[PDB]
């Protein structure tokens, strides 16, 4: 009963709604640009360095 | 930015209020100067002055590394209706436990809701917050939509 | 002197130019007097926040730069413009705390601040009558001791009194003070006029009729309420002061130049108030 | 993205192509009511064996 | 199925546009406070103040 306060006081659960499109579409320019953008270099980034 | 020094300053101001001295001196640093200015704007302090360890500056003195060790900020305390205007000065975010609140939690704290065991803001009280190395009152930090470290209580 | 004239003409560009010129080319930064003149500049431009910041710096920089009674009187004037009486009382208490000796201007400024604050319930925080009484008390405190007088202060004093009379709706006191001021001013100017009295009537009368005094008298008329009891009546000192002013007004009327005040000590009805407002206007 | 942790090398040369990296993370403990650092050591691949003890790296 | 796919794609693009509008409006809101502040600091007597210190 307590935890329901987080979820709008609704008791019970619905199954998680499924996404019709599992992967992003090619018309989403922003997602492609973020994907294609140069990866941040170094440790605050996400990728292996040039020499390593 | 030493919270230890802010705690020491708070205790010093409380002790000065107890013995009812009209003037007192605190360390001359950016954090202490901003904190004293915020107290003065609210009317808790009578006057701010820059001076040496011996007293206020008779003539304007530029601050340099040569004399930084001997610089002090002299604050004039207020005692009205046989009561100290600045009675109690305490810390919320302590060195052992530092409390950084997002803006919505800061509003909740101002709105009578206890957040992270901090007593809610009282009517005639002032809570100071640090955001981006700037000291302000909680109301301003909420109006600026700035998440910040909740430092001290002055009632 | 440069900043003084620049304030008198209220030219921001001249103030800025003179300050920048002195700093850059002569190595002179404003002292206590120049900073006070800058505060008066900010007051003239209705720039209260900048004036308060300059006052804070005056305290901050050094003891030589620390404000004295003149700067505190300027801040009291700023509070009067703001109608901010808690700050006025706080500044008076600070003046006492820092051992600065008040002056006549200080008491007159405090009385005027309280009179202005007592205009409405909203600005006075519902304490209008008490604020007017406190202003009268400040005037009495001035009466007690000589302090340092200034040639203009006397004029200011009377304005303060009329303010306390005007915001109280004290039509009897307002009428008496207005008649006293107009009579004394015309008598003094006629006594000390090089030109012949008859020819220069226009100039003398123009100088006599101060617009602010008329404005205060009309304000006293506008705040008329028959059930109102003057705040100054409660005190024994206040009632004696009222008796003195009213007696002098009556005696002067009984005793050239004439004003259209009705031959009655006080107005007890609305029609007479309208008649006197039209007559004086 | 692939999980990324900033760390300090605390052991190297003990094993072939493997190092120990000291990862600190921010956690909130309710019983204390405090944000404190929680520490762990990960066994990490070092191909080329470039990293040395005391170096500051990712894993 | 065709209708569902096409409407889903249009819905995603519409959310992207909505977020663009939101962010742009916030940036012009920052421009607004830029306009407001210069009014206050157009009153520069170029003396040094304590709040500026």
């Amino acid at each position: 009963g307590k935890g329901a306060a987080k979820y709008g006081f609704k008791s019970g659960v619905f199954p998680t709604t499924r996404s019709i499109l599992k992967s992003p579409t090619t018309k989403q320019t922003d997602i492609i640009n973020k994907v294609k953008s140069p990866k941040p270099k170094g440790v605050l980034g996400i990728g292996y360095a040039k020499g390593v | 930015m030493s919270l230890v020094k802010l705690a020491n300053t708070c205790a010093h101001l409380q002790n000065c209020s107890k013995v009812r001295v009209a003037l007192t001196s605190i360390p001359y640093t950016k954090l202490q100067l901003q904190f004293a200015y915020n107290l003065y704007q609210q009317g808790f302090l009578s006057s701010l002055q820059k001076g040496s360890t011996m007293g206020p500056d008779k003539d304007f003195v530029e601050v340099t590394p040569d004399n930084i060790s001997t610089r002090r900020l002299w604050v004039g305390l207020k005692y009205r209706d046989n009561k100290p205007v600045l009675s109690s000065c305490k810390l919320i975010s302590k060195p052992n436990s530092r409390i950084h609140l997002p803006m919505e939690d800061m509003k909740k704290l101002c709105s009578g809701v206890t957040i992270r065991n901090i007593k809610p803001l009282q009517p005639g009280e002032l809570i100071l917050v640090r955001a981006h190395n700037n000291i302000m009152d909680i109301n301003e930090a909420i109006s600026k939509k700035l998440d910040g470290e909740v430092l001290c209580r002055v009632k | 002197n440069c900043l003084k004239y620049s304030t008198k003409c209220s030219s921001f560009h001249d103030m800025d130019y003179f300050i920048t010129k002195f700093r850059d080319d002569y190595g002179i930064t404003p002292n206590k007097q120049n900073l006070t003149t800058v505060i008066q500049f900010y007051s003239r431009k209705e720039m209260t926040k900048q004036a308060w910041n300059t006052f804070d710096t005056m305290k901050f920089l050094s003891t030589k730069h620390f404000p004295d009674i003149c700067t505190y009187n300027t801040m009291l004037r700023i509070c009067e413009k703001e109608r901010n009486f808690p700050k006025a009382l706080d500044l008076f208490q600070e003046i006492q705390d820092h051992n600065i000796k008040p002056t006549t201007n200080t008491y007159i400024m405090m009385a005027r601040v309280l009179a202005s604050s007592s205009s409405n319930a909203v600005v006075s925080e519902g304490k209008s009558d008490s604020l007017r009484l406190l202003g009268w008390k400040y005037l009495h405190e001035l009466e007690d001791k000589n302090l340092y007088r200034h040639k203009k202060d006397d004029l200011n004093l009377f304005l303060a009194m009329m303010a306390l009379a005007a915001f109280d709706g004290d039509i009897e006191l307002s009428r008496a003070l207005y008649y006293l001021f107009i009579a004394k001013k015309y008598k003094t100017l006629c006594a000390n006029w090089k030109g012949n009295i008859l020819v220069d009537q226009d100039t003398i009368w123009k100088s006599t009729l101060m617009p602010e005094m008329l404005n205060y008298l009309m304000l006293a008329y506008a705040r008329f309420d028959p059930r109102n009891l003057p705040v100054l009546s409660g005190y024994e000192k206040g009632i004696e002061l009222r008796r003195k002013f009213l007696r002098e007004f009556d005696s002067s009327m009984r005793l050239k130049f004439k004003l259209p005040f009705l031959p009655i000590s006080d107005l007890n009805s609305e029609a007479q108030v309208l008649a006197e407002s039209n007559a004086i206007w | 993205a692939r999980q990324n942790f900033l760390g300090l090398v605390v052991s190297q040369g003990k094993m072939q192509k493997t190092v120990k990296v000291r990862v600190e993370t921010k956690v909130f403990n309710k019983k204390i009511n405090k944000e404190l650092f929680h520490r762990r050591d990960y066994l990490v691949h070092d191909e080329g064996e470039i990293s040395r003890e005391g170096d500051l790296v990712r894993i | 199925l065709i209708e569902a796919f096409r409407k889903e794609e249009a819905r995603l693009l519409h959310k992207h546009e909505y977020l663009q509008k939101r962010t742009k409006e916030l940036e012009k809101a920052k421009e607004l406070e830029l306009e407001k502040l210069n009014k206050e600091k157009s009153s520069d007597l170029t003396i040094m103040t304590l709040d500026k210190m």
